[PDB]
């Protein structure tokens, strides 16, 4: 498909 | 230097491939997409679950402020139609055993079904061409609830009693059930068509000839199928507690509901608090306001009550609940029949039904006695509202997909009048089990999440592709 | 041999070898005019990218042909397919080649003469010749041994004035700098251990990243044994090279060996030569990624915290079940003496050709090589859940959140073979008659291109720290993999000559492919060209030179593109799969790449015009060209609605087009006896533009890109490579909308155009001195244009450590132009905005980009760069005599030396990427590791 | 009967020459073997390439000998199982194996 | 340590 990202910690 | 030497030598020759052995893959394609990212924000727009407050992943779809840009579905719809649709459309060319052509169609119908209850339109008496109609047009939602319905018809008539030869991970050739999972399935798609006020004549009476007959399925409708081992887990676990780390905690209506009706089932699948043990819930989309209006040391993790993915791993991908058809025979009856003792009879079967699955077998009394017995309902729409709310409990961390789908419907649980910040504020005035508007909302029009975004992938390949509308526009059959 | 009639740039062994680079290709960087050269990224032993005017496949192969003796050699690439996650690149095919080797390099740019090359060559052709025979001075021995250091070039631009923290408060295990103002105060941080804690004064460690690098070293050696006669030659070589890289740790090593031995007799008439060579390579790389990686986990680290203060393993508070922080990231020193990540290679490659010429005005030439590999990848992770989970705070007191759930452990190891076979079968007419001069040749190529490979994995290890396929108790992976493609033509070259004055050429070859549809692998493409010297009293226009062609250059397609297929069932989901075998049963699926028997070859075509010229017995010089390329008719895996059974269609594309200009002026101001100064200056500016992609699929395809994120596409009206992006919403005014509550902007509707790939123009200037035997060389290489994305810069935003986020001294700000927008029923209105980003969540608006929101991270493409510095010492043959030596010249360089960039670009070197030496790799940089200065000694002695 | 005659074809090359300081031999072989057993099931295919040389100037001499060998075989395996001898000998005298 | 053969049918 398109490859996903993954947000942090905080 | 022979030429002829470009056949694909990592791939069986076609010839060889039959039926059989691709009809296995449209129940798990289904599942991977129904019971992986979808099931995911279904869960939050169900109000289910929420994004735990260290961690951000899921902020865009508690918020309500994703776009059609941010492609929040374009996996689940190339599984959905480049992946099951296309191998039942084989099947269907491969095998003329009507045992099998009609499970494949139910599964079949039971893709557009999610489609059409996603994006309201979707592509269907033109998709699955090849080439030959690359840019197929989004037929509207009421006209593929119509046809797929008359291709189970056609189907279950064409069933000559000859079983299936193909392998199904889901019913095993039990055709007796298949036909179970058909009827269900118009059941569900029947009750739309009524709630949303089109031919709703026929369709009332075509429910009651249905739920009189109680040829339905035993158990629940599910794919029990999956292992703890990578590539082999149930996909909501795989993407959340693998490639991802914990990102889902409880929402405020599911824990207050739970709690208010002293439901043991608050235990299965919810854990208690990190810091002081007890069942807490966060306010649709109030990560980022929570951490604003106490400390930020008073708002981690430990403050809410993370969701359990310990019983994820191997747990089935569920079509169709037991205990969600009961509430849909439950519903029939009350509202359809004026049979108030055989409503209150598969209202309990499904409480009953939910009370198995999640191991707390023999307790109904918990609730079918304190609280949500049937006797307190006195209105014949309080009724309803116990059927409803029930129903909605029933499919917690089962078929997410629906109860945002059951709850568009029956626009039940309703919508609280008070804003987020207002029941953080004194939550005295919060009713337990209503929905809440995300404190934070991308909606321009205020109000719950209706429907999902068309495929960016179909946005950007399809000129025939529906025009983008916001998140706030119901569904076909949602009409308030 | 200036009868070409397109542009075309020679180099001499001694320019490619005195930059010291352990590579032929990344010397030349900023050299040659329309030759983009771009390392991947200073990790040692990555890829070099070497793209010749412009993209033309749009995916994704556009290496030139490099051919060496004259032997097309393999030029693999060897990098991550997931860079996201596990990136790394472990080295192109030509990088095996021995720079010491090199005699002259020769790159033909024009994609209109190319029969003698083949349809590789429509991409360029790196022409590389070997040394060969003496007989000089001298037993025949040359030795370079080299001893060079490397440090950290460009870190991220950090702030300094808050520490660790989150919504502007303090916290004691966050993982970035939305804390308060520095007091110096004395603060607690970290995780607790046996009921105590770490105590240390709040302020700011400056230099706490960069002090986290060593200095990488790096020693070389080489040798070569030559000698000659009246009827022969050999030339046998040998080189070790032997990095290990800035980041501490063995973790970033790369070991080179070749060898080599060449050979020529004639014995008539008959001529018979043989080049062999053998070269070794081991990598290791430390891996980049979103995950648990080096970088990724060094730079989410707040800039009160010391990173070198986090490597001793016996400090119980550097143990992973304590590190200061849990939030999806681990101790880098840990990270780098864990896991594993190795690569090892043997290749074996070389050619026999047998001249022999008769009749007095014939010749022939048959040419066979071979290049073969054998390659072998092996990675593994610890099983940290096992390790670490349980009764640590990082931990069982993390839940599910912790960093270790669910690292169970993995090990994998593949073993990739590669072998090609090309034969040429030649016979070459050259008679001259009045004053008139015909050299004809007419031949037969043949190829055979074969690539398997066999790779296991395994999961969940039993003995947590041991890499092994047996060490697991859960169900193995197995993957399995073979191409074979084969190609004949018949070619032939036609060279005309009156009185070394004008110089016409006529090329037609015609290929039969095994990757096209049987019932049309025939292709043909022919050429012209035309040189014409108008330079025939002056002693003062040396040379005058002027150039034309127009060919064509057929292509076939990638392999297995014709047939459909049917995989085996798998699912792709977000960060997982579901892959069949379930349970017990096994499936198939219907392939979702559509394929397609009406393909036709691929046809690029070219127009070039140019003009050489000379004055002042060579004391000035310039050359210009003009180019048209079009490549039609490519065969591309293009996208399609997944609602129509697949997901993308094989079919003949449109023209993708490169017109540009290619400019070198080069002179000689100083030239004395002693002493010489020398002046380059070379210019390439390119139009890419994509033509036309078949309408019935849409306008777009995607080359690369994030799911619900800024991808790079190819669109019909645009260049090659447009990003797209969130950018925030705007009134019909001006006028940034902001939520009406928290004071964030507000997603537009759809993602705006932000910009190519590409450069708008590149150059370089170059100069060069020589007093006696001193030697100084200086090289600028200047890029302006283009956009490329930087999680380097996302993940500073993101954390609070990037300058840019000291913005309002991180007081609440209103957004500077913002507004409301104001909905009733159906009536737009905009109101003068009034809420303030608080100070809780300004944090947020710097994650997403600021008022740029996701577009923020597409960083300007454009620097200028000190490429390299050559001083090198020629001693006195006076000097020796009384030694064994014939020569000796004593270099000290430095390459990569200082990067300058806009203003806009606090964040990174632009040349790096985390998708590999092609196309894919102009989308970004997904935290590629640091790039890196280079300087060293070097030491040549003749015998 | 069973049994067919196996057939081979061999190719040798080789290419010398030498000078009062220098030799070189450069050499290829190439072998295909199809034995005796029914069917492909028992091949050899042997390719060599060699390229070895000497040269002296000195004094010093320096020499190297640089080959590459490719095979292919295929194996009518032998067993207990279902092989294909364990399946020939275990015949009748009176059955006809060719049919 | 050993090895196990076959007998056959008859
Ligand atoms: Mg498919
Ligand atoms: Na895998
Ligand atoms: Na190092
Ligand atoms: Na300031
Ligand atoms: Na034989």
């Amino acid at each position: 498909g398109g490859g996903g990202g993954g947000g942090g910690g905080g | 230097c022979d030429l002829n030497i470009n056949d694909d030598p990592n791939y069986p020759m076609n010839d060889q491939v039959t039926a059989d052995l691709i009809f296995p893959s449209i129940s798990a394609s289904i599942a991977s997409a129904v019971g992986g990212e979808i099931y995911n924000y279904a869960g939050f727009f169900a109000q289910y679950y929420e994004q735990k407050p260290e961690s951000n992943q899921y902020n865009t779809l508690c918020e309500y402020t994703f776009t059609e840009s941010s492609q929040q579905m374009d996996y689940s719809y190339r599984i959905l139609f480049a992946g099951a649709l296309e191998d039942a459309k084989q099947v269907l060319e491969k095998t003329t055993n009507p045992a099998d052509r009609f499970a494949t169609t139910i599964l079949r119908a039971y893709a557009f079904q999610i489609m059409v209850d996603n994006t309201s339109d979707s592509p269907y008496s033109e998709a699955l061409q090849g080439n030959a109609n690359a840019t197929p047009k989004w037929d509207t939602g009421e006209t593929v609830y119509k046809g797929i319905l008359g291709e189970i018809d056609a189907a279950e008539a064409a069933l000559d009693g000859s079983g299936m030869d193909v392998p199904d991970l889901i019913f095993n050739k039990n055709i007796a059930q298949w036909k179970g999972f058909a009827n269900a399935l118009r059941l569900r798609m029947y009750l739309r068509f009524i709630d949303a006020n089109i031919d709703a004549a026929s369709y009332t009476e075509k429910v009651k000839t249905l739920v009189q007959n109680n040829e339905f399925f035993t158990g629940d409708v599910k794919l029990d199928c999956f292992l703890d081992e990578t590539d082999k887990r149930n996909p909501w676990y795989n993407t959340n507690a693998v490639g991802l780390t914990g990102n889902h905690c409880a929402a405020y209506p599911l824990v207050s509901y739970l709690s208010s009706t002293g439901d043991p089932r608050i235990a299965y699948g919810i854990s208690k608090t990190d810091a002081d043990g007890k069942y807490v819930g966060q306010l649709p989309g109030g990560k980022t306001h929570m951490q604003s209006i106490l400390g930020t040391d008073n708002w981690k993790n430990k403050n809410v009550s993370a969701i359990d993915y310990s019983i994820g791993a191997t747990k089935p991908v569920y079509f169709f609940t037991q205990a969600e058809l009961q509430f849909l025979i439950a519903e029939v009856y009350a509202r359809f029949h004026n049979d108030d003792a055989n409503a209150k009879s598969a209202y309990e079967a499904g409480v009953t039904a939910d009370f198995a699955v999640r191991g707390f077998a023999g307790q109904e009394n918990t609730i079918l006695e304190g609280a949500c017995a049937w006797s307190a309902a006195s209105t014949q729409a309080d009724k309803l509202n116990l059927i409803y709310m029930q129903k909605w409990v029933s499919l917690f961390y089962m078929d997410h997909m629906e109860a945002w789908s059951e709850i568009r419907r029956t626009d039940c649980p309703k919508l609280s009048s008070y804003s987020a910040a207002q029941i953080q504020a004194s939550e005295s005035v919060y009713t337990p089990g209503e929905l809440v508007a995300p404190w934070t909302n991308g909606l321009e029009a205020g109000g719950l999440m209706k429907r999902m975004t068309y495929p960016l992938s179909a946005r950007q390949q399809n000129v025939n592709t529906p025009a983008g509308v916001p998140g706030s526009t119901p569904v076909w059959w949602d009409i308030k | 041999e200036k009868a070409l009639g397109y542009a075309a740039t020679s180099v001499g062994g001694e320019k490619i070898a005195e930059s010291r680079t352990s590579d032929v290709m990344s010397s030349l960087a900023g050299k040659i005019a329309g030759v983009q050269i771009s390392s991947t990224s200073s990790d040692p032993g990555a890829s070099n990218s070497v793209i010749i005017r412009g993209v033309s496949s749009l995916s994704g192969t556009n290496q030139p042909l490099y051919v060496v003796d004259g032997v097309p050699l393999n030029n693999s690439t060897v990098y991550s397919t997931d860079g996201l996650n596990s990136g790394y690149d472990f080295g192109n095919g030509a990088n095996a080649i021995n720079p010491d080797d090199v005699a002259n390099m020769t790159i033909l740019k024009g994609a209109a003469a190319t029969a003698l090359y083949g349809s590789r060559a429509a991409n360029g052709v790196v022409m590389i010749t070997t040394k060969s025979g003496r007989k000089e001075k001298g037993v025949g021995i040359e030795y370079n041994g080299g001893v060079q250091w490397s440090t950290v070039l460009r870190l991220p631009e950090f702030q300094n004035e808050f520490g660790m923290g989150w919504n502007g408060n303090h916290t004691e295990l966050e993982n970035g700098s939305w804390g308060p103002r520095f007091d110096g105060s004395m603060q607690l941080w970290g995780n607790v251990y046996n009921n105590s804690q770490k105590l240390k004064p709040y302020v700011a460690m400056p230099d706490n990243i960069k002090d986290f690098f060593d200095a990488g070293f790096r020693y070389s050696n080489s040798l070569s044994f030559n000698g000659a006669t009246d009827k022969s030659d050999y030339y046998v070589s040998f080189s070790q090279i032997s990095d290990d890289g800035m980041i501490p740790t063995d973790a970033d090593s790369y070991d080179k060996y070749t060898f080599s031995a060449r050979g020529s007799h004639k014995a008539g008439a008959l001529t018979f030569s043989s080049s062999l060579n053998y070269a070794y390579q081991k990598n290791n790389f430390a891996t980049t990624g979103q995950g648990l990686s080096m970088l990724n986990s060094l730079y989410q680290t707040p800039r009160d915290i010391s990173i070198i203060g986090l490597e001793d393993q016996n400090d119980p508070f550097n143990t992973p079940g304590y590190y200061y922080t849990p939030y999806g990231v681990m101790n880098p020193y840990y990270i780098l003496n864990n896991y594993l990540n190795e690569y090892e290679s043997e290749r074996f490659y070389g050619k026999f050709q047998l001249d022999y010429e008769f009749l007095k005005y014939f010749k022939f030439t048959y040419r066979m090589g071979l290049d073969t590999t054998t390659g072998q990848s092996d990675k593994g992770k610890p099983n940290l859940y096992a390790l670490y989970y349980e009764g640590t705070p990082n931990g069982e007191g993390q839940g599910s959140s912790s960093p270790f759930s669910g690292e169970t452990g993995q090990y994998s190891e593949q073993i990739t073979r590669r072998r090609e076979i090309n034969q040429d079968i030649m016979v070459n007419f050259n008679m001259p008659v009045n004053d008139f001069n015909i050299n004809a040749l007419v031949g037969f190529n043949g190829n055979e291109r074969k690539v398997s490979y066999q790779y296991s994995e395994v999961n969940d290890l039993t003995i947590p720290t041991w890499f092994n396929l047996k060490n697991s108790g859960k169900t193995p992976i197995v993957e399995q993999h073979m191409e074979l493609r084969r190609l004949m033509g018949v070619f032939g070259q036609f060279e005309g000559s009156w009185k070394n004055m004008l110089y016409l050429t006529v090329t037609a070859r015609n290929d039969w492919s095994s990757t096209l549809p049987k019932e049309n692998r025939s292709f043909f493409y022919p050429g012209i060209t035309g040189s014409f010297i108008f330079s025939e009293l002056q002693d003062v226009i040396t040379f005058g030179k002027i150039r034309a062609s127009w060919g064509k250059t057929g292509n076939d397609a990638d392999v297995y593109m014709v047939n459909p297929v049917y995989a085996q069932s798998s699912n792709r989901i977000p960060f997982g799969s579901l892959t069949f075998p379930l349970g017990g049963v096994n499936a198939y699926s219907a392939g979702n790449v559509l394929g397609s028997n009406t393909l036709s070859p691929e046809m690029t075509t070219e127009s070039e015009v140019g003009l050489n010229m000379a004055f002042f017995k060579n004391r000035l010089s310039f050359d210009v060209s003009y180019y048209n390329r079009n490549t039609d008719k490519q065969i591309f895996s293009l996208a399609m609605d997944p609602a129509s059974g697949y997901t993308a269609q094989n079919m003949n594309l449109g023209k993708i087009r490169n017109r540009g200009i290619e400019l070198l002026i080069s002179g000689t101001p100083i030239r004395t006896k002693d002493f010489s100064w020398e002046l380059t200056w070379n210019f390439t500016k390119n139009w890419s533009k994509v033509i036309s992609l078949p309408e019935e699929l849409g306008g777009i395809t995607t080359i690369y890109g994030l799911n619900g994120g800024t991808s790079m596409y190819a669109i019909t009206g645009m260049p090659v490579g447009v990003f797209k992006a969130q950018v925030a919403e705007r009134d019909p005014q001006g006028r940034i909308v902001v939520n009406s509550s928290t004071g964030l902007p507000v997603e537009a509707s759809e993602f705006g155009i932000c910009g190519d790939m590409n450069n708008k123009y590149q150059m370089g200037v170059s100069t060069n001195l020589k007093y006696k035997g001193i030697s100084l060389g200086i090289d600028f290489d200047i890029r302006q244009g283009g956009v490329m994305y930087s999680r380097t810069k996302d993940i500073n935003y993101f954390t609070g450590n990037a300058i840019q986020t000291a913005y309002n001294d991180r007081n609440p700000l209103i957004v500077p132009n913002s507004v409301n927008k104001i909905v009733n029923g159906e009536n737009v209105t905009y109101v003068e905005n009034t809420t303030p980003i608080t100070s809780s969540n300004i944090y947020k608006y710097w994650g997403d980009g600021g008022s740029d929101m996701g577009s923020c991270f597409l960083v300007d493409k454009s620097y200028v760069k000190l490429r390299s510095v050559v001083l090198g010492w020629d001693l006195p043959k006076r000097w020796l005599a009384k030694t064994p030596f014939q020569a000796v010249k004593v270099s000290a360089y430095g390459n990569n030396l200082f990067v300058w960039t806009p203003s806009s670009n606090t964040f990174i070197d632009p040349e790096m990427t985390s998708f590999g030496n092609d196309l894919e790799g102009n989308y970004g940089e997904y935290t590629a590791n640091p790039s890196s200065r280079r300087f060293g000694f070097n030491l040549m002695v003749k015998f």
